């Protein structure tokens, strides 16, 4: 089934903005929406088909008291996305509150897309955590996605945000979207500012400009995630097979990310393979272990390689995991595509279930908790009152977001088969 | 996926006493499959048939369909009927 | 109009419709070719009345 | 037989000045009717055959308190339109007494053009529902039409008028206009101002200006909806053949309009199929469900890719009939012209009988019960209590209007065996 993307808030609409013109070089499309005439690949699922070949996204743009969000309209790929459907605080309760009062009409752009496609199977959300009125707005309208539509599977390509730690409220904005997002994801995948800026600063000299060079970092991860289901292959076809492999308890559904070729700008797959295995090609920052780690390799890569490739990166052991799960790497293979460069034609990717995670968590619990005693910046602006005078929100997400610190810890333990 | 995925809904779901070995509703699945594929409709999708051999008396519990003999048949060209032996085409069905 | 045509209709109503479903039947049996029954009941109406065998 | 086409009231005029027109510029007519040098089509039906070839066609235009007509008259065409046949208030009971008083001389105007054809076969009416002198004048002459022409049948393009609700007693107006359409009316075409003022939106940036801009939307739907007559094929090549699939039970002949290519400034037939079923090609503004389809498509069509395009729409299941009867989508087939642009070169029309039409008449339905109530307008002009002082010709409109709600949900339930 299709999938369609509810892109939202400035930082969200900036990823999906390049997610979408990134898959337009990509695959055989152009600014206008119409194909190349220069242009075997499965564009069903995330590209609507018009009379005319005009593949229009499936994209959701939602914006609130657009300024900077007109620069997405004055664009030349303006025509490329027309769904015709963009509908108009740095506060978490701020755009929840705002998100609550236009639930309908959004909610009905929403549906017409549904109504239009063959299917719908999943909602994949181009979410900023703590992200001002993206987060808040974003909690808010996955909570309703689940209850509406509970047989779809949805996706959060959350960039949780760590900057060395302005928002003063960061942590508690951040604090109530994951209570939501443990409660009402089926999946997560998480990114980190920090880990990509650290990356920026080891591949390139940019640091002042860290959040522009940043999103074609966020862009590769994100078109690579999905390559396999964008062109055709044998196995992992839909979307839920793959998504399976990766959570295997329903409380740990946070991926980590990783790209072999940490500069893409021959190489065999028992080399390809034991990069994403180094830390210094990871973009994330008592025992520590991987729960299933999974990977999917690109171009004409040479087959009887990856059986000497998969048993040799088992001797070399540089991925270390014992958990609950039973965790043996997957080994998946995709085509590199026909119309960009074939320079570093082979260039892998890591998905992978890892505990270390929990502690990008805590660090924001940290933050919070301290911020908490403190009570240095309760807002106490009459929406964050009103909204919440009790402040409960806050501690019930404190305990939810403390039970999954503990599963996770729990998984590292030898008895996850009793309760976590 | 497709041509397994409706025929799985139906041997599960009843018409367990080979209604589901309907001419009618073979074909219509295999049509179907064929046409939803999206790999492509072409002159080779031609010579494709859905067929049985072993005729169930009923499906058993789990619908397992453990031997269900479905046969796919692909027919040859007279040349290539001499390239493409009916006993290797035998081993082709194997895997399916 | 309300029993007298209602009469000579019913009769006739049953004899097509019998002389419709034992050609439909009839023209099942055979195996493009198999588009002519697909298309003579698109909707669904009559998707099957009586089973033969 | 030859087709007289009644075109009525400065609405009506406007889009039988503008379909002849279209027909002038597609056959092989200039605008003083005279053969074209520069010109394989039946015009027997609808162009009246003079000796020097001057092709007029058989156009009954009435002007009552005229003022467009006035401006018809000085166009370049005023000589193609010349069977010499045109003669000389904003209400429904207005419209209807001035027509009763020149009955005769504009039924006159009939009979010439019926004597002067071989045969007459159907009337068909540039009607406006709600059109001040358009309605009301054309409701009686509905009723006229029937009575003198028993075995004759009459259509109707009405243009149903929907501007987002100028007129007060517009609800009025159009209710009576029914009455006499749902039991003097053989069958109706309906359009909506609202609909078609949506497309525009859509296809182009045109708001202010919608009535002149509309007018070719009307027209392309009103050639297109004839073609199969205009043109020789080998079915479909009478209208009364054609009209008995649209319409299968008499009360409901209501029939929705569709254009694939609403942008009509290759494609196969399995495409222009499947655009058509979608609500955006769709031009009109408990289950709901068509009673029976028809589509006819002018342009380079493979003949064999038809048959396998019926079976895709039978998978893609777009819109399902589920009505009480053996209702298939039809498919037909018909020569573009030459001559005029061949743009698309495959473009398409549908005419259906669909339920959601009941949805608009209940709406003026719903004006009008809340109107009757407050009695606002009642008008009380003393044309209106003297032409009705009971005023119970809008309570017997209101249970003749009721009786064909009911029964098109009739229609829906699966018991329309029953009487409805
Ligand atoms: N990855 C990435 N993150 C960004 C970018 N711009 C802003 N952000 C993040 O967005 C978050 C704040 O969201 P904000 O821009 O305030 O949303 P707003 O309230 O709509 O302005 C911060 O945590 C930043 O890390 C960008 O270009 N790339
Ligand atoms: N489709 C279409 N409808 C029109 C146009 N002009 C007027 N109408 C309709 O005509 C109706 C009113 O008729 P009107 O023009 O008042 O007739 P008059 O009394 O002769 O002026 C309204 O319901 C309008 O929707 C046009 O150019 N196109």
């Amino acid at each position: 089934r299709e999938i369609i993307t509810l892109q939202l808030g400035q930082c969200g609409n900036q990823i999906g903005f390049e997610f979408w013109k990134q898959l337009c070089a990509e695959h055989g499309i152009s600014p206008e929406g119409i194909v190349e005439e220069f242009a075997t690949d499965r564009k069903d699922v995330f590209f609507y088909q018009a009379d005319d070949e005009h593949y229009i996204p499936r994209a959701v743009l939602l914006d609130l008291e657009p300024r900077v969000i007109h620069s997405i309209l004055n664009s030349p790929y303006a025509k490329l996305y027309n769904p015709e459907n963009i509908y108009l605080g740095n506060n978490w309760a701020s755009g929840f509150s705002q998100g609550e009062k236009i639930h309908e009409d959004i909610f009905d752009i929403i549906d017409r897309e549904a109504d239009g496609s063959d299917s719908l199977e999943g909602f994949v959300l181009c979410h900023s955590i703590a992200g001002g009125t993206g987060s808040g707005l974003g909690s808010y309208l996955l909570e309703r996605l689940n209850d509406r539509y509970p047989k779809k599977l949805v996706q959060t390509y959350s960039v949780f945000p760590n900057q060395d730690e302005d928002v003063v409220v960061q942590p508690y904005n951040s604090l109530l979207t994951l209570k939501r997002l443990t409660q009402n994801a089926d999946c997560v995948v998480v990114l980190d500012n920090t880990a990509l800026n650290r990356i920026a600063t080891d591949r390139l000299h940019i640091q002042n400009p860290s959040f522009s060079q940043i999103n074609q970092l966020v862009s590769t991860i994100m078109s690579a995630s999905t390559t396999t289901l964008r062109y055709p292959g044998y196995m992992n076809n839909d979307l839920i097979g793959l998504i399976a492999s990766l959570i295997p308890t329903p409380r740990l559904h946070f991926l980590m990310t990783g790209y072999t070729p940490l500069t893409t700008d021959k190489t065999t797959v028992l080399d390809v393979m034991r990069r994403l295995l180094q830390p210094k090609n990871v973009m994330v920052s008592t025992n520590h272990c991987y729960i299933a780690i999974l990977n999917i390799i690109q171009g004409e890569v040479d087959p009887t390689q990856v059986h000497k490739s998969l048993q040799r990166i088992r001797e070399r052991k540089l991925a270390n995991f014992i958990p609950w799960g039973p965790a043996s790497i997957q080994v998946a293979l995709s085509r590199k595509s026909p119309y960009l460069p074939s320079a570093h034609r082979v260039s892998g990717l890591m998905m992978a279930n890892h505990t270390s995670i929990s502690s990008l968590f805590e660090r924001t619990c940290r933050q919070y908790d301290k911020l908490r005693k403190r009570e240095a910046f309760l807002e106490q602006f009459r929406k964050e009152d009103m909204f919440k005078d009790n402040f409960d929100e806050m501690d019930t997400s404190r305990e939810i977001v403390q039970q999954l610190i503990d599963e996770y810890h729990a998984a590292t333990r030898p008895d996850y088969i009793s309760w976590g | 996926q497709s041509l397994s995925d409706l025929l799985f809904e139906k041997l599960g779901a009843g018409q367990t006493p080979g209604e589901l070995l309907n001419p009618l509703v073979l074909n219509s699945v295999l049509s179907k499959a064929l046409q939803c594929s999206l790999h492509g409709d072409t002159p080779h999708a031609s010579n494709l048939s859905l067929a049985l051999k072993y005729l169930p008396e009923v499906f058993a519990p789990n619908a397992p369909d453990v031997l269900s003999c479905l046969e796919l048949r692909y027919k040859v060209d007279w040349p290539l009927n001499i390239v493409i032996t009916e006993g290797c085409v035998s081993k082709y069905s194997g895997v399916f | 109009l309300v029993s007298g045509f209602e009469a000579t209709i019913n009769k006739f109503d049953k004899n097509f419709s019998a002389h419709l479903l034992d050609l439909l039947a009839r023209l099942s049996i055979y195996s493009g070719m198999a588009s002519v029954i697909s298309r003579l009941d698109f909707n669904g109406f009559y998707t099957e009345r009586l089973e033969r065998l």
